């Protein structure tokens, strides 16, 4: 981290990104509907996008697209490589600046 | 809160 | 790549 907050619901991570945050803002926190699981909270244009991360025990993805060892593996690859997460129409969705 | 899904 | 849809 510090873009991993352990203590925060959806709703909290929300009022952060949209309280501190820019465009392009970006956390990790717990996920509320799978137990134990984490959740991606990515600011972009003014409003806030949930995506949920998998854990299957021997990876994490974003159930779909490339595998990682660690969640920390998986956040750099995806700030490192822009425009790999997109709305299917079309625009981007960037993790650009970690949200601590 | 929004979720966004895989395809 | 991976898209996304609500």
């Amino acid at each position: 981290r510090r873009w991993f907050h352990p203590n925060i619901t959806g709703v909290e991570a929300e009022n952060l990104l949209l309280t501190r945050g820019v465009d392009g803002s970006f956390l990790a926190r717990p996920s509320k509907s799978n137990p134990g699981d984490f959740t991606l909270s990515v600011r972009r244009n003014g409003a806030v996008t949930h995506i949920k991360i998998q854990n299957t025990g021997d990876y994490y993805d974003l159930y779909g697209g490339e595998k990682f060892a660690t969640l920390a593996e998986l956040v750099q690859y995806y700030m490192e490589h822009h425009g790999q997460l997109k709305e299917k129409n079309g625009d981007v969705i960037e993790l650009k600046y970690p949200l601590n | 809160v929004i979720y966004f899904v895989p395809l």
